[PDB]
RNA sequence: UUAGGACCCGAAAGAUGGUGAACUAUGCCUGGGCAGGGCGAAGCCAGAGGAAACUCUGGUGGAGGUCCGUAGCGGUCCUGACGUGCAAAUCGGUCGUCCGACCUGGGUAUAGGGGCGAAAGACUAAUCGAACCAUCUAGUAGCUGGUUCCCUCCGAAGUUUCCCUCAGGAUAGCUGGCGCUCUCGCAGACCCGACGCACCCCCGCCACGCAGUUUUAUCCGGUAAAGCGAAUGAUUAGAGGUCUUGGGGCCGAAACGAUCUCAACCUAUUCUCAAACUUUAAAUGGGUAAGAAGCCCGGCUCGCUGGCGUGAGCCGGGCGUGGAAUGGAGUGCCUAGUGGGCCACUUUUGGUAAGCAGAACUGGCGCUGCGGGAUGAACCGAACGCCGGGUUAAGGCGCCCGAUGCCGACGCUCAUCAGACCCCAGAAAAGGUGUUGGUUGAUAUAGACAGCAGGACGGUGGCCAUGGAAGUCGGAAUCCGCUAAGGAGUGUGUAACAACUCACCUGCCGAAUCAACUAGCCCUGAAAAUGGAUGGCGCUGGAGCGUCGGGCCCAUACCC
RNA sequence: CAGAUCUUGGUGGUAGUAGCAAAUAUUCAAACGAGAACUUUGAAGGCCGAAGUGGAGAAGGGUUCCAUGUGAACAGCAGU
RNA sequence: CGCGAAGGCCCGCGGCGGGUGUUGACGCGAUGUGAUUUCUGCCCAGUGCUCUGAAUGUCAAAGUGAAGAAAUUCAAUGAAGCGCGGGUAAACGGCGGGAGUAACUAUGACUCUCUUAAGGUAGCCAAAUGCCUCGUCAUCUAAUUAGUGACGCGCAUGAAUGGAUGAACGAGAUUCCCACUGUCCCUACCUACUAUCCAGCGAAACCACAGCCAAGGGAACGGGCUUGGCGGAAUCAGCG
RNA sequence: UAACGCAGGUGUCCUAAGGCGAGCUCAGGGAGGACAGAAACCUCCCGUGGAGCAGAAGGGCAAAAGCUCGCUUGAUCUUGAUUUUCAGUACGAAUACAGACCGUGAAAGCGGGGCCUCACGAUCCUUCUGACCUUUUGGGUUUUAAGCAGGAGGUGUCAGAAAAGUUACCACAGGGAUAACUGGCUUGUGGCGGCCAAGCGUUCAUAGCGACGUCGCUUUUUGAUCCUUCGAUGUCGGCUCUUCCUAUCAUUGUGAAGCAGAAUUCACCAAGCGUUGGAUUGUUCACCCACUAAUAGGGAACGUGAGCUGGGUUUAGACCGUCGUGAGACAGGUUAGUUUUACCCUACUGAUGAUGUGUUGUUGCCAUGGUAAUCCUGCUCAGUACGAGAGGAACCGCAGGUUCAGACAUUUGGUGUAUGUGCUUGGCUGAGGAGCCAAUGGGGCGAAGCUACCAUCUGUGGGAUUAUGACUGAACGCCU
RNA sequence: GUCUACGGCCAUACCACCCUGAACGCGCCCGAUCUCGUCUGAUCUCGGAAGCUAAGCAGGGUCGGGCCUGGUUAGUACUUGGAUGGGAGACCGCCUGGGAAUACCGGGUGCUGUAGGCUU
C-alpha cells in the first residue's frame, strides 16, 4: 500500500544492513548515483554545490530516485547537457521491517 | 492463563539491606585440597616433632641456651 | 495473525543521516554558482525536514581546497586523473619517482 | 502438621437404607357419554336398449379411522389481556377433532440406573439429561466473603531454583523477637598514644575491624566513538597498464603488429556503510594491596623434592598498628507476610504507534501523609509525636487568595481563532515588501533608486516549421543600428492574432537605493458532533513573550 | 463487633401510595335496632333461561346441618 | 435377520425360577424404510456378520513324559478366539483426475494416459441441499437479492441412510391475482370498565448517604471532588 | 540479565575421527611437459592460515591440534578435592591432583576418550559382574531367596503420573489476571486537505487536474491494546422523537474559467432552512422506477428494547449437505420458537401554593428565557440581451402553489347512545294502542358538540457587520 | 668490532632488492665401505677436507613497502552527574568532570643472558 514515510523518518532501529542474516530484500529505487559529464577532468568544474542534512532522520531510497531527478531535470535546461555533473553522496543500505496484521 | 512475566529491580536494596561482603578472612585456613603426596610429607614432618622427647629438642635446647648466652653479653 | 509472534519481514531501503552529513552534491562552472543554489532548493522539496544549502570552499570533488589548489598543481603535488586528484606525498621514493619524472 | 468441622460459613457430585403411580406414562378388569345437517359405497325394484356380453335412466338402500358443526377432549394466531396476576401457567376473540387409533370415574400392575415412553430426553405428587426422605457428613475446595479493644517500638515482597507449576506450594531473599562474645566513659588520688579514647589513664584492656565512598599502584574488557588506498562482507565513479575477450570490423595468414571500439581483468585513486565485521578504542565500571595475618634473623624436623640446593612445617629472639573521612563490631537460634506489581530520567528489543508488550541502573508509588502543579498514585519541594516564635525550598504576589498599592529596568507583538509556565493535556511540510533585527553583493557627486521623457523599435511574418507560430506547439537557427530605448522575443486569450503589455535609460527635481539569504514575534496553513474553559473573571505603557533586579507571602522542612 | 447477599427478633422511608375494574343492575317504602348504600318484608325493574346462577347424589370435608343469643376477633368497606 | 421348544429374544441375588406362552413359522422376537404409480445401478477392497477346519502358525487350567535330592527347569501333546479361505451392501457405508482431437472461432462423438474395490447409472436442482451467488436466460412489476420455468462445468444432489412423481388432506413453509378493509396516506369521534377526586380498608419490590448541570482530572462516562453556571418551603396528574 | 526477538544446531557419529612418535604442509595462483583440453599426471616458484580438524557457530592451530606412516588401547581399576548450573542441592559435563597397572617415545614428556564450548537420566523393580563376603530366624550341609559395591533396562511433559472425545441438555466454585459490546491511547488501513511542479489541458506548469516524493487532520472504516464492568450496563436492524456538527446537495450574498447566452465546473462568509414516495433483501449497505430547487455526509454508550417490533443472529424440537467410526460440529441453508416491574428521586410537560410590601382588589411596565417561516411554478419583462445560428435568461411587478406554524366550525365531510325520530327481525305484558329485553338488537336520517390538507382565515419591521466590491491615502516622491 | 652453541623479549628482529666480508667460526662442498632411508645418498644418515664466498649468514644502503614511537586531526567526537534549559518534535546549547581514532606530517630499523673463539 501506501506506506507514506512518515512512519520510518526517525532512526530508532539498530543498523540492520542487507546480509547473509537478512534475505528477500528487494532492490533500492535509486540505482544511478552518478550523471551528467562523469568523463569530465577535475580542471573543469571548480564550483562544488553541496547539500547537507540537519536533522539525525531517516531518508526513503523512494526520495533519493525523485531527488536526484527533480535536481537533474532543472540543470539539464539551465546548463546543458554535459555542463555539469551530479553525485547522490548517500546510499541506502539499512533495510526497513514491514508487518501486514489484518 | 494469559498473565506478565517479571522484573528484577528491587534486586539491590535487599542486596545491601543486611549482607557484609567479605568472607571473614582468617588465620589457619584448612588443607581441604592440597596434594596428597606433598601433604603426606608434612604430616610426617609433624609427626617427628610430636613424637618422643629426647630426639628433637634435645638439640633445640642446646642452640636455644646459646641464644641466650650470646645476646645477653650486649646489655 | 493476533500479534502471536511479529518480526516484520522487509520491504523498501532507507538511508540516514546525521547532523551535517552531506545528501547531495553538484559541481559546475564557476559561472553557474545561481544555477546549483536554487536547483538544490528545487530538489530540498522531495525530503523530509529541512536542509542547507551552501557552495563549498572545496575545489571540485577533490579533498584539497579552494584557491591554493591551482598552486600544488603548477608545483608538481597533485596530478589531474579523471574525476579525482592524486595526492603526490614525498614519502614514496620520489628519488625513483623525480628520476622517473621531474 | 494430623485431626475432634479444625478460623467460620459455602459447593456440582458419591454411597448405604427406605417412602411414593392422589399428577402423569402405559397394559389390564369394571362402569358412563357422544345434538343437528352434507356427501351417498355395496345390496334391491322398475323403465328403456341389444343376439348376448350387459349398457343407460329413475328410485330404494345408509357404508365411512368421510365432511360443516354442539357437548367432550385439546391449545393455532392475536407473539391480545394479567404479567408484586384470578392463577408459581389463568382469561377473551379467533381455533383442531368430534363413531374412532374417541373422552372419562373406580379397581389392579410396573419404582430410581429403575418404571414408562405413537420417541419430545417427555412423564414419575409444582422437582427429571438418573425423584423424594434420613444417614455416611460439620463430605473435600490452590476458590469468593467475614474475622470483634487501646497505645508504644520495629517493619517487607511481588525476585532466584524446582514442581501436572502459572489464581498454589518448597527453597533462597527481604522482616521481627530472644539473646550471647568482646570494645565501651561502669575510665578513682598520679601525672596516656612509633596503637584508640574517655581522662592521671584503661593494672584486666580486639584499636585490631568493617563500609552501595574517594586517593595512590597494578591488572581486566571490546560498548559509544572510529575504520575500511586495514582482514570478511557490502558498494559508486572516473583515470592508466596489457592478457583471454568480443561486438562493429579491415586484410583473406593475422591483428589484444598497429589502429579504431567496448570489455572481463591488474595498477594506483575515489563515493558510502555493518547487532550476528574489525586494526585502533575512551567515559562510566569490575578484583585486588595499602603492615603485628607483618618486617627481620638463629636453630630443628621429612617416607616428597636432589649440585652441594630443598619446599613446607615447627621452635626461639628484636622492631607493634603503617593513605584521607565516618561509628562500636562479631555471632547463634525461631521465624509470620511475600512470591498478580506499577511509574519516571537514562540505556534499550518487537511494533507505525499505543495510557502496548519485554529487559539493565537508580529513585519513586504499593506502605506515604504535607507546600506547589486549579483538579490527579508516579512530576517539583519535602519525609509526619502535641505546640508557640523566626526563616525558608518548589511555587508565586490584578481580584477569586497570603504576597509588587516597586510610580521596577531594556526590548518584541495586533490577533474578525492573540498569548499566558517541567511531566501536561499549548499540531506540521510550507508561505507572508505584517513587523524588528542580522549576513552577503552591489550604487551615489566620472550624483543616486523614483517621477516627469521617450517605449516592446525597424530591415522583418528574419530564415524556417509548414506543425497552422507577425513574442508562442516546437527548429541547427535567432543579428544588426539605436548603443536613452526594446528579447528575430516573456506573463493574458487564440483563426495565423489584432489587442493588454513583461525591459534600458537621455534633462530636472537631489540622499540614501536595490536584491538574495536569514532568524525573533504575529498571521495563513488549522475540519465535528450537549454550552466550554491559560482554573474563572479578565487582561493590551500588560494581568502577553525574552533577559533580570529590589521587596514580600507559608509546609507537618530548617533554627530556638 | 459495622460489615460475612451473616442467624433470630423489631421498626421505618416508600405510603394513607399501588390497589379493593372478569361474567348487563339496581331503585322506593317499611321493621327491629343505638346505629342502616349491604340484614328482613312488601312494590317495581333485571339476569341464570332447563348442555341453568335449578332439584338430587358419588369421591372428598366431619358437625359446617337446625334453633336461641353475642357484638372481642375473622368474613381484605360495612353489617341488626 | 434369528428360532422346530435340553430352542429365538429377554427378566432374574438365587432354584425342576419367570415373560413371549391359554403361544408353534399365515407364529414370536430384532431391525430399516414409509400410502399408491414407476425404478432400486456399480463396489466384498475397509469396517462388521456368518460359514469349515487337520496338514493346522499362535494358544491358558488340568493331564503326560525327561533331569534333579526336592522346590522346580525342560519337552511333546494342545479346545474356543485369532491368523488362513468362501458369502453377503433393502449390513455400516463409498462411487476419479489429466492432455489432444470434426470445414472460421468457440463444444466434443473419438483417441492417448495415470490410477482405485467400483469410478455417480436411471433421475433431479442454484431446490429445505450451489461457498462464487443478487449464477445466466424468460415471465409477472414502472422498479423485484423474493416466486416461478429452463440451463448444469453439481465446494457438498442421487436410488429403501430411498430417487422421481402425484388426486385428496394439513391451525406446516413461500409468491401472485380478484374482493375487502383505519394496516396506511392523516388522524377523528362515540360507548362500557378503569385511570382521576371523596368515605372505608390498605400492602411489596427497593433503600451506603442522597439526588440540578458544562468542562477537567480520575479506575480513561461524577449526584459528591476542582473551576465555573447557579440554588428557594410544601406538593397533585403525567412521563419514560 | 526478558519476550511466540533474531540467524542456526542436537537426541547422533568414531577400533579411529582415541594415545603416542616420526616425517611432511595446506587453500589458492603463475610459468613449463606426448596424447592432455579451463578441468587427470610430472616439476619449479609465490603462498600467515586465504585450507582442514564429523556436524551448528564462535574460539584455537604450520617443523600442529591439518596430511601420511609405525606401534597400541590412558575409552582400563580405586579414593577423595574443585569448577559450571544465581538454592552454592542433584544429574550431566569438565579441571587439577593421588594410589594401581600400562601405551608410545632413545628421551624429557604426553595420555585415565574425541582441540574447548552440547550430544543426556532419581526412588521402587528386573538383569549382569565381585569376594573362600554377610543372612537365610534351635544347630549343620546343600539348592533357593535376601543383602553390600559397580554397569545396564527410562521416564524427550526430559528433578522423572500410567490415560481418548462430545455436551446447543449441561452443572458448581471463581475470574474482568481472561475474550464477544460501547468508553479509552495509537492511526497501519479506510476518508479528507496541503507543499514541490515532470507533464495533461491543440497554444500554457497551476482555468480544471497533477505522477515521482513529502507533510498533516479526522475517529463516520477495519485493525493493534486489555485500563473499567463476568455477585450481569439487556448484545443487529426498522418505526417514532429531539438536538448538535460541517468536511455544503439545493436556497440568500459573492469571487474564477479555456465564461458569448443556457447548463456548468473550483472556491469564500455560511448549518437559518429543506434533503422525498416505492419494488427486492432481516438488512446497515446496494441496485433500480418517479417526482423534485438537491434527493449532501455525519455524531449523541456504533442515540433510542421498564419506547415497540423480534425479520436475523444466538438455547432447547427438527430436515438437508459436508466432516466424524460415534456422541456431535459447521466462523454453510431452512422452519417453529414466553421480550418482565414505575407508585421512589431527578429531569421534562402541565397544575395548586410559597416568602415581601399593614390586608385585599384592579390596571399595567420589562429583567430576563423561547423564537418561525421556508421553497417553487406560471404571466409579463421577451422569443428580446447574448449569439452566424441552433438555442436563449435576469432585475421591478401580477397571480398562485409545496413544506411548516397558529387557530376556527359559516359551508363540506366524519362522529353519533340528545338512545332524537321513523323502518324492522325474535320473544314478552290476553289483543289494539303504548312499550320493553337481546352486554348499544339491526339498519335508515340527524341537532349541539369535537373535529380533517377532507372544509376555512392568518403568518411581518429595523440595526451591527462577515465573505466580496470600493472611496480617500501613506509606508515606498509613483502605486494601492 | 664480530662470530659459534643454547636462549629471554618475539618485526625497531619482517619483505623486496643492491653493495662488502674480520682463520673452513658457520656453510657451500668431495664420496656411499660400514650405521641408516629413500623411485632418486637431491632430503635423512654416515666418511672427509680438493676447492669456494658466488649462495646461506653477518654489516650497510632504499628521500622503499612494512613495523614501533611521536606530532597535527582536537579539547572535535563520545560520556559520568544537574536543571521547572530551548525545541510540537527529530535533536541541541550549557554547568560539572573524564576524553579518543583515520587522512596528513616527522623520528627510529634490535636490546641482551651464560658458555666458547677471532684481531684477517
Amino acid at each position: 500500500g501506501r506506506r507514506p514515510a512518515r512512519c520510518y523518518r526517525y532512526c530508532k532501529n539498530k543498523p540492520y544492513p542487507k546480509s547473509r542474516f537478512c534475505r528477500g530484500v528487494p532492490d533500492a529505487k535509486i540505482r544511478i548515483f552518478d550523471l551528467g559529464r562523469k568523463k569530465a577532468k577535475v580542471d573543469e568544474f571548480p564550483l562544488c554545490g553541496h547539500m547537507v542534512s540537519d536533522e539525525y532522520e531517516q531518508l526513503s531510497s523512494e526520495a533519493l530516485e525523485a531527488a536526484r531527478i527533480c535536481a537533474n531535470k532543472y540543470m539539464v535546461k539551465s546548463c546543458g547537457k554535459d555542463g555539469f555533473h551530479i553525485r547522490v553522496r548517500l546510499h541506502p543500505f539499512h533495510v526497513i521491517r514491514i508487518n501486514k496484521m489484518l | 492463563a494469559k498473565s506478565k512475566n517479571h522484573t528484577t529491580h528491587n534486586q539491590s536494596r535487599k542486596w545491601h539491606r543486611n549482607g557484609i561482603k567479605k568472607p571473614r578472612s582468617q588465620r589457619y585456613e584448612s588443607l581441604k585440597g592440597v596434594d596428597p603426596k606433598f601433604l603426606r610429607n608434612m604430616r610426617f614432618a609433624k609427626k617427628h616433632n610430636k613424637k618422643g622427647l629426647k630426639k628433637m629438642q634435645a638439640n633445640n635446647a642446646k642452640a636455644m641456651a646459646a641464644r641466650a648466652e650470646a645476646i645477653k653479653a650486649l646489655v | 495473525t493476533g500479534m502471536r509472534g511479529a518480526f516484520g519481514k522487509p520491504q523498501g531501503t532507507v538511508a540516514r543521516v546525521h547532523i551535517g552529513q552531506v545528501i547531495m552534491s553538484i559541481r559546475t562552472k564557476l559561472q553557474n554558482k545561481e544555477h546549483v543554489v536554487e536547483a538544490l532548493r528545487r530538489a530540498k522539496f522531495k525530503f523530509p525536514g529541512r536542509q542547507k544549502i551552501h557552495i563549498s570552499k572545496k575545489w571540485g570533488f577533490t579533498k584539497f581546497n579552494a584557491d591554493e589548489f591551482e598552486d600544488m598543481v603548477a608545483e608538481k603535488r597533485l596530478i589531474p586523473d579523471g574525476c579525482g586528484v592524486k595526492y603526490i606525498p614525498n614519502r614514496g621514493p620520489l628519488d625513483k619517482w623525480r628520476a622517473l619524472h621531474s
